[PDB]
């Protein structure tokens, strides 16, 4: 690279773009890799802390790869650090690294692994591609058939492209970025859509609004397009459960992030005796995290009662038979806010 | 419950940890005042009712620092009395709110061609319990503001 | 007349079209089909007459035909801002290798390209469309680097390139 | 644990312990105001753009002195009695913090060809508690600042 | 240059890039490629001329290659930090050798570091990452070593590197 | 930051440092006015269109330098007490913009062939604070103005 004999300076010319690091404490991406990548070896996760970590493994930026360009639109969008997974020994690393939230592939096959991880009680989240083919409003309801019907995953469609890349790149692999730069800058409550993605990129097929409105109702396929006062921007935050629970990502990505804190939170109650002195602190420990969430807007409700509850006790939630085995029992309620999605404008003639 | 490495992100930034560096010399200063931004504006305004504001001329920036004295420097002096006719040194100054000990910077603003105008000597007084104090007066533009 | 030039109008000026002080003039008088030939490749600038400027130089090109450093302007500028920047990273030598160093190694960069790009010497209508500097831990250093003793800045600048063909179209219907 | 020889070359100095020196007699004086450095400053903008600040024509200075009345003794009203009409006798002022029971100069300020304008005379009050003091102005030119 | 250096910025600063105040310059202008064959292996500094420095300093490190005492700045620091902690345990000389000793010979290098450490004189921006004082009968001595007369305490301390190069990345686009 | 040399060749010079030299005497003055160039313009015009400016036949420079009064000194008068009836000694003045404590000059004006008209007496004024100051008025030809 460079060798430094004389103390001096050093006035080498040479192209390497350089991008400002971001620390997002909520979203952790796991970037699925394909097999025939030289560089990460099976069974051990790479924990790349910035895009110069991430240019000292690899030697030059290579415009041909799938996973070089995903991970450069990565961090141009602000993401934080990243894991770097191959996708056959994928499913034994995620149990083992603590803190992933995010389950990204660029450009992979992850239908089988997603199956089989993304359960209710795991708190993974796991954003993948839409098809790579220019599809229509006329085959639409086969498209959304070849996706898994997961309440945690979503699905962006057009692989977006840049002047950079050679290759197009894959729509999950910026998302894990947009969602960190949402959290950061409004939090987890807000949807990340109506965002604009701050690399150089564009979707690679214009979608017209009368496809949008196929792929949004079931299995509900999130679409990256165009506007001309706003630029390239993200459309879309519904997951591809229909059920008006887990209809919308921000709701989702609440639930996942919640249950994460309060798992912190619990960990301090491990091995400590079960009698009801401990119950009264799992409780406040809860509702401090509760109330100050609510306080910064996250939780809807206009009364504090209304926003959240906690139940623990030997009345209430454990028998005396379960608190003999071991176990504790705590009911924790949210009131999530949802996204307005539809605006609608009725323009009067006469004024009255 | 918050935790040490949130305070970092989320609270506000005290002033009174501040480093401040004159050129290539850092000297203590104890108090940093002015340099801000300021803009004149431009008004139209014709008869069929329509009102134009503009932001105009940019203002030039005074900085006051504010310093002890001490018993064997005078380098603020020495700046302000190397002035022959319009001749003088100008440089950078760069103020900068830090951590306790500070290795690490939290805000940066910065200063082009700070040029003294108007050296205070201490008001010598026989009833008084102070430290000997000076300000020196800057005459500069372009303030910017760093984030870290 | 690389002397004359930056004194008058700046590093960033062609040297072209100026006027040689002195009595000279060229012993060749150089045709323009000829000056076709050796400005394509390895350029070689030449000196020839004009009636209404006397004798004048007529080149601003190097001996690289590359888009990047085709031009003696854009080369002598780059020669001499990295050359400024030199003197401003002299003060930054031997001092403690930590953050507080690097955002005064920043700044004096940044004051220095501005009032460059206030001159007119990049090109840019906006100041952030010229130049742009980078230091950093997470950017361009390593923590590896850092204890070896090095400090790495990224400075990129947009020098402005000079007009060298003029081509007229002469209308004979005025409409 | 600081050595008092480190207090003698770190400290900041206090500014009550002063000697005051007019011409060759040194007088007592009770507080010591104004006597600061300043400068205009010249701004020439052209059209172009760029914005030259250069500084300027240099200011008078003005000196005040403060002193109790004293029963025998007024020799700061005979030096403002004897102007006559453009003639008096300026003398140089020399401002010296000391230390305790001055034989040690720390800082020393030096100001050239004072004159007297304006002696105030006391404010006598029969429900005041204080003792007769007067100021007097000086006005001079060429404040400089010695190290020790 | 050690005294003007010391007393203007401190014992921790290099003496590097500092300009000599009386009438020199050096005998013999040194190339920058000569300079970097004696910097490496048995380091010998350099004095050598700029043209908006003057002559100046322009080397930091010792004759021993090891990455320990490299620079002269870390190996005059911990000279000059152990013959201030001479002085402290001057007092503790002849007292008797118990623990109401030992916990005052602890307490005044304590005090001594840490106002070493506010004048940024050692390197860590946790208090208790530049230094540690260790004293203690089960710690340091035996019992065995406390009936001899000896008295053992271990500090470390984390000295600042200087920054000795700086590279500068040009790049010809801005983005 | 501007160096102090960059300021020697980029920046205006201000005016309110100079020298005046008077044929082989040099005299301080405390302004000096007029010292311009003019022109007429001869206009010529035709019947079928076009219109032809010229430069025509130069003016007169008429010069106004004002000078406070002295007590030993009167050499503006003698100057002009010396006109016999059109014989009076025309000496060339010179005009030069100077650094502080001038060594170096920055720019000069050259007068040739200036003799006196209209030396003003002060206005005495018992309710003034001012100096009694003189302008004296030349006529002259040929103000160049000369780089450095």
């Amino acid at each position: 690279t460079t060798v430094t004999s004389y103390p001096g300076v050093y006035i080498e010319e040479l192209n390497s773009l350089a991008l400002s690091v971001s620390n997002s404490a909520t979203a952790v991406p796991v970037f699925a890799v394909d097999e025939q990548n030289q560089y990460i070896s099976e069974d051990n996760a790479i924990r790349i802390n910035s895009w110069m970590d991430y240019l000292n493994l690899i030697g030059n930026f290579n415009n041909e790869d799938k996973l070089d360009v995903s991970v450069r639109a990565y961090f141009a969008n602000g993401g934080g650090y990243c894991y770097l997974v191959k996708t056959t020994s994928l499913e034994k690393i995620i149990p083992t690294l603590d803190d992933v939230t995010l389950l990204v592939a660029a450009g992979e096959d992850i239908k089988t692994t997603v199956d089989v991880l993304c359960q209710p009680g795991k708190g993974l989240f796991a954003v993948f591609d839409g098809p790579e083919t220019e599809l229509t409003i006329n085959g639409a309801e086969e498209a959304k058939q070849a996706y898994t019907a997961t309440p945690f995953a979503a699905v962006y469609y057009p692989w977006l492209k840049a002047d950079w890349a050679n290759i197009d790149i894959p729509p999950s692999a910026v998302m894990a970025g947009v969602y960190a730069s949402v959290d950061l800058s409004r939090g987890v409550w807000k949807a990340p859509a109506n965002v604009a993605l701050k690399g150089g990129l564009e979707p690679k097929f214009l979608v017209t609004d009368e496809l949008q409105g196929e792929y949004n109702t079931g299995r509900a396929i999130n679409m990256i397009r165009n506007f001309s006062n706003t630029g390239t921007t993200v459309w879309g935050a519904r997951t591809l459960e229909d059920k008006d629970n887990w209809r919308y990502v921000p709701v989702r990505r609440l639930f996942n992030s919640v249950e994460r804190d309060i798992k912190r939170a619990m960990s301090f109650a491990m091995f400590e005796p079960n009698n009801q002195p401990t119950w009264e602190r799992v409780r406040a420990a809860i509702s401090n995290y509760l109330y100050s969430l609510w306080q910064q807007g996250g939780l809807a409700g206009s009364k504090e009662e209304d926003a959240y509850f906690v139940q623990i006790g030997k009345g209430i939630t454990m028998t005396q038979e379960q608190i003999d085995a071991g176990q504790m029992i705590v009911k924790v309620g949210l009131a999530a806010v949802r996204p307005a999605e539809f605006i609608i404008l009725q323009f009067t003639q006469d004024v009255e | 419950s918050t935790s040490t490495s949130q305070i970092a992100v989320e609270y506000p930034i005290p002033v009174y940890r501040f480093i401040v560096s004159v050129g290539d010399e850092k000297i203590p200063f104890n108090s940093v005042s002015g340099l801000d931004i300021s803009y004149d504006t431009i008004e139209y305004r014709d008869g069929v009712g329509n009102w134009f504001k503009m932001p105009g001329q940019s203002q030039s920036t005074n900085i006051t620092l504010r310093k002890g004295v001490f018993p064997g420097k005078t380098e603020l002096f020495d700046w302000i009395n190397s002035i022959q006719l319009n001749q003088v040194e100008k440089k950078d100054i760069t103020i900068s709110l830090t951590n306790d000990a500070g290795t690490e910077l939290l805000m940066t603003w910065n200063v082009s061609n700070a040029f003294p105008t108007s050296l205070t000597s201490p008001s010598f007084d026989a009833t008084s319990n102070d430290i000997a104090v000076q300000e020196i007066t800057l005459m500069a533009d372009r303030v910017i503001m760093q984030a870290v």
